């Protein structure tokens, strides 16, 4: 991926979470945790659901029979449309894998991206009170409950309130 | 201490995928691009069909036995069959596959009489190649031929003005008897001659005596337009000329009907049903179809790179 | 205290465009890719245009009293109309869609006396048909006939040999009489045959009476190379034979020519002036033109995203 | 896009950048401030300049005629050619239908890209003088009167002439 | 590119780097040293060669003559024939330029975005120790000898190990 | 202290195009489109058949040209220029359309009919196809009446195809010098040809005054039966021909090599390449990259060039 972020610095997914593409993993004195994020998980479907809506469902073009199975036309045309028949099945063999191959490394650059960006928010969020550990993970510099956790989840985690806790912690 | 950890979901058996810059890289979810399924039927629902079967599409202008039922019909899909044949009587349509073609596209045909009357002639020529009870002919045509063995055919004008706001199929016959002495029998001695005019087509036809055969010929009569036919024997006159209804489309098949599937797309071995891009099922199809590829299968990714444990 | 802040700009409403994943995303602007705007007029500036108005392009190579303006001209632009006629006799060009589409690429055409002059035949056929300072004939074809009502048509050998470096477009007509009568009348009686023969090139043809006609045929006589014509009777001799010109585009159309605008892409509706890679005007067209597509409208994103103040 | 600046993390765009794509709006105690940046607009202009010399005014095919609209040719190779040519438009139109959608799907992650860049080099511009409030807005730790926005928006602000009034306003422990 | 690394805060290439595609440059007390990245490099190089895999050694399928050099086929045909084959021709020409195009315009930002992920990879291994100057470098702020500077090319590095030297050196004025 | 990141960069680096960008500056580019010609027909691996002086079509009749292809077996089928079907004047009907079914044949495998008369003569000759003297297409035998202005009885011929595949079946109609040359030949009074197969029936009169000898033919299915009924100015089919399997045919100038491989073919030789693309001619036949109408189109395989 293009972003480093989803096959990269993050060593790998996880089976456990079900509810959502992305996710929040969290360690405290409560224990383990684990909730997905809905609006990058929205995001990235959203995207995914408008490729379909390009490839599925397109109303084509009527043709007709120029040949004839039965009574075999002469065989300087039947060559001709057989050349052409042959020659349009080259372009649309090639269209077809160029498409699908192309759209392919976008989607999943696109879903890298989605990850890198929610990463990036939280970084942004923590501001003084975290450092990140490398793999994905924000070493929190305070003490942080099961409220604390839920706040840095929905963006409503006030950074302001630890940082003095969290600079002298840092500061060793 | 406290850490909050961000990453994404995997599955512990993802799909294999291609990219532009990989071949076989495993993502969460993929969906298939190419119709691989086929359905063996030709698909009649919502639509009206028309089965010719042992009558072939140009029959249905003439009237050989087999064609009968099929002289005057209205359909959206004309399907043509293997065993459908034009003729009972040996001959040819000039420009026969032009012909089929606008005629697998004309929504059907109605059938018009021409006024023609004749007297001093004889109006019931028949072979026993086409039976309906007996010795018959084409329906559509009448054989004319002398009042009796070796009677000198009268030099005819035939004229016939289209009324319609439609072009009107204009068919006639000539007969190249199976000898000399054998057209001398049928009209009188002599060589004969057909033509045929209107304002847009001038043509005339001498018999070939020796080849045994009746060959068809055709034109467009625009509205209002007069086609004249000028004739002394060997004419296969039209009773009945032919006007199209609307729109359809031709399909050649051996698949059966069925009209409990809704169908766009069809083919040789049937319709093609699909709301995916491409189709692999066959590369002649007619209607409204995704386009021929070859391969058999392209996943596009509809989910992120999958990495487990 | 004191802060700084990075941005962007927005409009207040912008365009949509449509993306891989999103159909009518709005962009700060957008240029159209598809074009729609028709000229209903041949814009024929900085060209050399030819409008043959009752003349057809065929008739231009066998000189029917229509064309007697066109039987030698030099453009780079054939305009064809409607109204536009080959014959006056009633008769057909074999291949005449072929020879149609040689000659709109021509650049035009000169002509040449082939310098066929006969003994014991007459030349003076006539119909009434092509009535042109008297009921004349084909301008540049000769209708060979016997010297008197019925008299045995000589056989006969006329050839040709292309003495310049470039292709001679060769015509001949076979006719076809009202009746047998009339081709006895014409030619003599008995079996008429034409042959026609070039290095490249033979073929035999027979006239089938009955029908009043006059059917044209064709070759290409490549430098230096010979074509031959024997015969009986039933033929319609070329007295002048055709040299092309260079190059030039051949439109069908009714649209009026405009003098005032330049244009290399035409078609039946006119001209098409753009130099966008797309159009939705006409798929049948000629000459240096955008590529036909189906969609009316396809809109490239020249800006960013556009998101205004909520 | 694919970046997250542009309808990301900046949360719209404002409609009085008249000037350029991307700008500067500084707050100080001489008050507010919006300045155009040059060369990032640049570039991004240059590269969808780029993308319309590549499709606008390019060589056309020659194009001739085949059919005959007065004088219809026969119905067998008139069709032939009329299925050849809807295959070449329906062909086309996938082409043209697809360039465009790649075309505006790069132009986009493009301009995200560029405003993407020019927060990063004012980020590593800054140093440890500021810190980033995730709205796109550095909040700066020392007193920045109008000729020191001056030098971040022109590339010469000097991280150690603030340094140490920066770093005790921000580090407010022992 | 679209990662503002190769042509962008990093100023130019290095002509002297001829062992990969990426590396580090160093400055410290016993002298300057070059080392290419083996990881990224690879990386790189593998992308690069799918792209050349499914371009390159394409099975093709058979075409038969439809027209004749010798012998002029008849002139209708031999028309449509040559309409066709423009019209091909102009597909495939369409078609290769514009492939190649976009093909390289996805290597030069892929190769600017393995640049940019070894550069965010380094900053990630150094945590507080170092202060990146704008132009790709790391300021360390402790004695990093060369045997230092091969456990940060290493992935090695263990930043608690100079966290508190490199903390005050931060701090002082 | 510092530890800097960086990239290579060349001296020389090549230009490539993007979307965005004509002639930007990367490390290394690799062609796209092949160039590379070979001047000659490649026929190793291949049973090659190089039919020189022979016309395709000539196979099936044999004038003189011919005799050393009356049976012919190969899988690359290369016509000359100066390759000729007949010796008496005269073509073929469909005549591309039988070259073309004969390109992919695999050669021709000739088998008898197994035709006897009496009454006739069957030693038709013209001193337009001489073979050490006046003689005929090897294929076929012309039929005259016993004598000059004889009358040439009515006559019926039939063949079954006994093979497991379809029979090309080739007859001629000749057209005479004169309509004295035409009694002279065969009776007096009309000539007529009629060939009928349980799914082709066609017939054929002479054109007297235009020396010519046209050939038709039809493809005649296993189990299925030929009947011709004829009364002169017919050219008879001594042998059939059955498809051997399968061949590509090449139209060229460029002579054979028998030490190169090759599948794509064109008049001015082989084209080898793993390309996509190729620039050599537009004209091709077997497995070919694409044409395109660029000399050049480089696919960058390194990054963007930076050099100080
Ligand atoms: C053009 O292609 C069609 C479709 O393949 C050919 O028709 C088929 O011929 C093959 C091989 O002889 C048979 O297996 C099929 O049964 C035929 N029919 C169909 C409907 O597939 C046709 O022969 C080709 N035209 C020419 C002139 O070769
Ligand atoms: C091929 O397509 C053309 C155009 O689509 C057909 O000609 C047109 O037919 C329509 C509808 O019947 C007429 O109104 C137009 O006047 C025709 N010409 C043009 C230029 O639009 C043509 O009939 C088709 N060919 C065959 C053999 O059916
Ligand atoms: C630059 O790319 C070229 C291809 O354009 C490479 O050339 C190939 O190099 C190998 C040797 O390593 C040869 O075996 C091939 O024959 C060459 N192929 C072609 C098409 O020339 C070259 O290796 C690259 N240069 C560098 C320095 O990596
Ligand atoms: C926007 O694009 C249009 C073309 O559609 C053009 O007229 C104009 O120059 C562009 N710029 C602005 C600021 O409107
Ligand atoms: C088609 O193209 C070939 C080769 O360019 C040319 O020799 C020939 O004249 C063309 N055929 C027709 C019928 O115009
Ligand atoms: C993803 O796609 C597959 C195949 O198209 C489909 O069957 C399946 O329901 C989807 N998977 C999930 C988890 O929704």
């Amino acid at each position: 991926g293009l972003f480093g972020a989803i096959a990269g610095f993050i060593e790998n997914g996880w089976e456990g979470l079900i509810n959502g593409w992305y996710g929040f993993r969290h360690q405290n004195a409560q224990g383990e945790g684990t909730a997905a994020d809905y609006k990058s998980t929205q995001s990235a479907i959203d995207q995914i659901t408008g490729k379909l809506n390009r490839l599925i469902g397109k109303t084509n073009q009527q043709f007709e029979l120029i040949d004839n199975e039965f009574n075999e036309i002469e065989q300087q045309i039947g060559n001709v449309i057989n050349w052409t028949r042959d020659a349009m099945t080259e372009i649309w063999s090639y269209n077809a894998e160029l498409l699908v191959a192309m759209e392919n490394q976008h989607t999943i650059d696109l879903a890298d991206s989605e990850m890198s960006k929610l990463y990036e928010r939280v970084k942004k969020q923590l501001r003084e009170n975290a450092e990140e550990d490398g793999t994905g993970c924000f070493e929190i510099f305070h003490k942080c409950d099961d409220q604390c956790m839920e706040s840095i989840r929905n963006n409503t985690y006030d950074h302001t309130q630890y940082r003095t806790e969290s600079l002298q912690n840092r500061i060793q | 201490g406290d850490k909050i950890c961000l990453g994404h979901h995997a599955v512990a058996n993802g799909t294999k995928v291609n990219t532009l810059t990989e071949r076989g890289i495993e993502v969460v979810n993929a969906t298939e691009t190419v119709e691989t399924t086929n359905i063996k039927k030709i698909c009649t629902q919502g639509k009206r069909p028309t089965d010719l079967g042992q009558c072939g599409l140009l029959g249905t202008l003439i009237g050989p036995p087999q064609c009968d039922q099929f002289l005057e019909f209205s359909s959206d899909l004309i399907i043509e069959r293997r065993e459908g044949t034009d003729i009972c009587y040996p001959g040819r349509f000039t420009n026969e596959e032009s012909l089929r073609q606008i005629l697998r596209r004309s929504g059907g045909i109605g059938k018009e009489s021409m006024g023609f009357t004749y007297s001093g002639i004889r109006t019931n020529g028949a072979t026993s190649a086409c039976t309906r009870s007996g010795s018959s002919f084409y329906a559509e045509m009448k054989w004319l031929l002398s009042n009796s063995d070796n009677a000198a055919f009268p030099q005819m004008t035939k004229a016939y003005r289209n009324p319609r706001n439609k072009p009107a199929l204009i068919i006639w016959g000539v007969h190249h008897s199976e000898s000399v002495s054998e057209q001398t029998k049928l009209y009188g001695s002599g060589n004969k001659l057909i033509t045929v005019r209107s304002s847009k087509y001038q043509q005339s036809f001498t018999p070939n005596p020796g080849a045994r055969r009746i060959d068809f010929h055709w034109l467009l009569l625009d509205p209002n337009d007069t086609v004249t036919f000028t004739f002394n024997g060997a004419f296969i006159a039209p009773d009945r000329t032919s006007f199209f209804r609307g729109e359809s489309l031709g399909v050649q098949s051996d698949a059966p009907l069925d009209s409990s599937c809704r169908g766009d797309c069809f083919h040789s071995g049937g319709t093609i049903v699909s709301s995916l891009p491409f189709q692999n099922i066959n590369s002649r199809t007619v209607g409204k179809c995704p386009r021929y590829v070859k391969q058999k299968s392209l996943l596009l990714a509809t989910g992120m790179r999958n990495v487990p444990e």
